[PDB]
């Protein structure tokens, strides 16, 4: 047997207490389901995860928030940047401008990380951070410029250590 | 490749009955569901009927309920659609679709067929 | 850039960042799989980071050796595509080692 | 170690070194890529479910255990 | 409970340029969104799926944007292969699944 | 493994040669292929070498011929293009096609050493 | 760019006679040597390649030594098909430089 998505929806119908809220990356799909007078009306959300199996959510700030991420998720230029990286000198084909002003919304101006791994030299293991920078732009002519800035260095800016000069054989 | 011919439409008046199949191939007609999609010339798409992997429930659009019978064979791996008790619709031709499910409740027309035109009038 | 026959005079020295220099340039084919892996990983973490989401399962999938290879690579020859629609660079100094590539694209 | 084996040649800025096999050991090339090369490396060696009440308590009677997340 | 709307019903683009079809929802869609292909005297061939993700195909000219209620459809560099009625509907609501009128994109 | 050579013979002062030569017994594509010259009564030269079909810079030059002289392959046929674009005196010898390593060898990419050789093409530069 | 000293210029021997032939590189090159065999009016033939390895199909007679500047090729044991021209080149770096040939012939 198969179900509509209303009954699944109202399967657990009345909600009377908040749950728990949950982070947006664990989800990877939506589907806003409305309910009439048998439901006080309310608007029941579908959330599907990756280990495939509905969760159905009452809206809220946190609730809402998963929608606006997974929505911008799959978003043609996020999608399509990898694939014009790959073509050399033929490669691009011009993008629409409505997803540049998604893009805009969407990505932030600037992100810096610092992220921290661990080399093995020889019988030592030497701790180094990497600090990114990237920038994502959305310019008045609906360009869209993606920056990344990726630095290695030693933890205390140490000279010839084993992140820096990694020496690979190629 | 993945294959659907639909077969068996003529034309007939009201209150006769007509009877529409899909031969299917390419895939084993048991994991995901068959639809039926009308296009009237000249005027847009209209969903017809549904019936679950398991055949166990069917649903119908609200223009045509009543009338129709969807039905599915997991062993043969065919789908027939009965339109009994039938009356006036311009809507000509009437297509064949294979489903597929992106999650447990999103699923959508993956493949269509050549479908068959059937003409209903006195 | 690096000229062998040069350096090889001796067989006791040689010049600060010789092997970068002189390294085996990437095979073309390691060169784009390994950009479009990064710009994919990279972008994937920007675009978390934005709605506030800090996904280490993201970068965990970052491969230190590939980039170092590319930051061999645009250091030896510095690429592009095209109005450029890609840009890329390496810069080596004693006490850390940068890639920084761009890649843009136009709607206009 | 890195140092020990720069400190046996200053000279090659750690760049690797080639030990042939009389024993002297020199500043490496790039070309020689034999495996008698010291202070080189192939790979860096780098390190950087909604579960509802009932399927709880049927995953949770069977192992008799308290802790079931591992 | 979710009727899709379509326009314009006719839109003139000279080869090789760029449509932007529109398709906006009568109530709440979210991402469960897709277009189909229709040439003439053939049956439907699923063109995007997802808000964005075009299918197996369809060449990278075909970009899907939009989130909600307004959906577009950006056909860049429209070849002569291109010319034909595309159709955007809705999975959300189930009984029944509902299409547009569909838009034609003709030579000019 | 045999190779087979073909072009050659007289050319005008300042004019254009091919020596080409076909490849069997062996993978064409996953061998380099470089080209040796030999002066009457004088040693061998180098003119350069065709890469792997892993790259995209595919040819090396010695500084005298570094600005004449092109290197290329066939799309698709398996053959070798030496082609000796405004030939100079100095140029006139027997041009012949050899095999380098392997691309599975480390040495290839810098340098090498040969081990096949084609039967030779004379190329005569006089007026 | 390497000058390439072999010695001796020319040589004359017997069959049964052994001839020893050596090549100097401007600048240290480590194995990246080889031994070529020209029969007059032939292409030449790779004899010796990596300074040291006898190429299959050769005589077993041959055997390659030295390093850096000054390398050496013995021919133990003369034979009537060893009279020709042996080369050495060069595999270290580009440009590759050849010797001056080294002329066997019988006694």
């Amino acid at each position: 047997t198969y179900s509509k998505p209303h009954d699944a929806a109202t399967f657990y119908c009345p909600f009377l207490y908040p749950s728990p809220p949950r982070s947006p990356l664990q989800f990877s799909g939506f589907q806003q389901v409305s309910t009439g007078p048998e439901c006080r009306n309310e608007t029941l959300y579908l959330l599907y995860n990756r280990e495939g199996q509905t969760l159905v959510e009452r809206s809220s700030t946190w609730v809402k928030k998963v929608i606006w991420y997974l929505s911008g998720r799959n978003q043609t230029i996020l999608q399509r940047m990898p694939q014009t990286a790959s073509k050399p000198s033929d490669g691009n084909v011009q993008i629409s401008v409505e997803d540049a002003k998604i893009f805009g919304a969407h990505m932030v101006p600037k992100q810096t990380k610092l992220l921290r791994f661990v080399v093995n030299d020889g019988t030592r293991y030497q701790m180094c951070v990497m600090k990114l920078e990237s920038w994502a732009h959305v310019f008045r002519d609906y360009s869209v410029s993606f920056q990344v800035r990726l630095t290695f260095t030693e933890a205390n800016n140490q000279t010839y250590t084993f992140c820096t000069h990694p020496n690979l054989i190629v | 490749l993945v294959e659907l011919v639909e077969s068996g439409g003529g034309v007939v008046q009201p209150g006769r009955s007509l009877r529409l199949s899909c031969a299917a191939s390419g895939f084993t007609f048991s994991s995901d569901g068959m639809h039926w999609v009308r296009q009237s010339p000249g005027r847009g798409l209209e969903w017809v009927a549904f019936i679950s992997s398991d055949g166990s429930t069917p649903y119908y659009a609200d223009s045509v309920k009543g009338r129709f019978t969807i039905s599915r064979d997991n062993s043969k791996n065919t789908l027939y659609l009965q339109m009994n008790s039938l009356r006036a619709e311009d809507t000509a031709m009437y297509f064949c679709a294979k489903d597929w499910a992106l999650f447990r409740w999103l699923r959508t027309f993956d493949h269509w067929g050549q479908g068959t035109l059937v003409t209903v009038s006195s | 850039q690096c000229q062998r026959e040069t350096a090889e005079k001796n067989d006791y020295y040689r010049v600060p960042h010789y092997w970068d220099a002189c390294s085996r340039a990437l095979p073309d084919q390691t060169r784009y799989k390994y950009v479009e892996q990064l710009v994919d990983l990279t972008l994937n973490y920007h675009y978390d980071a934005s709605h506030g989401l800090d996904n280490f399962d993201v970068l965990k999938r970052i491969n230190v050796t590939e980039v170092s290879l590319l930051i061999s690579d645009f250091r030896r020859q510095n690429r592009r595509g095209g109005r450029t629609t890609f840009n890329a660079a390496g810069s080596l100094a004693p006490h850390a080692r940068s890639l920084e590539f761009s890649v843009r694209l136009f709607a206009n | 170690t890195r140092q020990v084996v720069h400190n046996k040649l200053t000279s090659c800025n750690y760049n690797p070194l080639y030990l042939e096999a009389d024993g002297r050991i020199r500043c490496g090339k790039v070309n020689d890529k034999a495996q008698y090369l010291l202070g080189a490396a192939g790979s860096v060696p780098y390190r950087w479910r909604i579960v509802g009440l009932d399927q709880y308590l049927e995953s949770v009677k069977k192992h008799k255990r308290l802790d079931v997340c591992r | 409970e979710t009727v899709m709307t379509q326009s314009p019903a006719t839109l003139s683009v000279s080869p090789g340029g760029r449509a932007t079809l529109s398709c906006r929802a009568s109530q709440s869609v979210g991402i469960n969104l897709a277009w189909y292909q229709q040439k003439p005297g053939q049956a439907p061939r699923l063109l995007i799926y997802g808000a964005s993700t075009r299918a197996s195909g369809f060449p990278a000219r075909f970009s899907g944007s939009g989130s909600g209620t307004e959906f577009t459809l950006t056909i860049t560099s429209l070849q002569s292969e291109d010319f034909a009625v595309y159709y955007c509907q809705q999975y959300n609501d189930w009984p029944p699944w509902t299409f547009g009128q569909g838009t034609k994109v003709e030579i000019k």
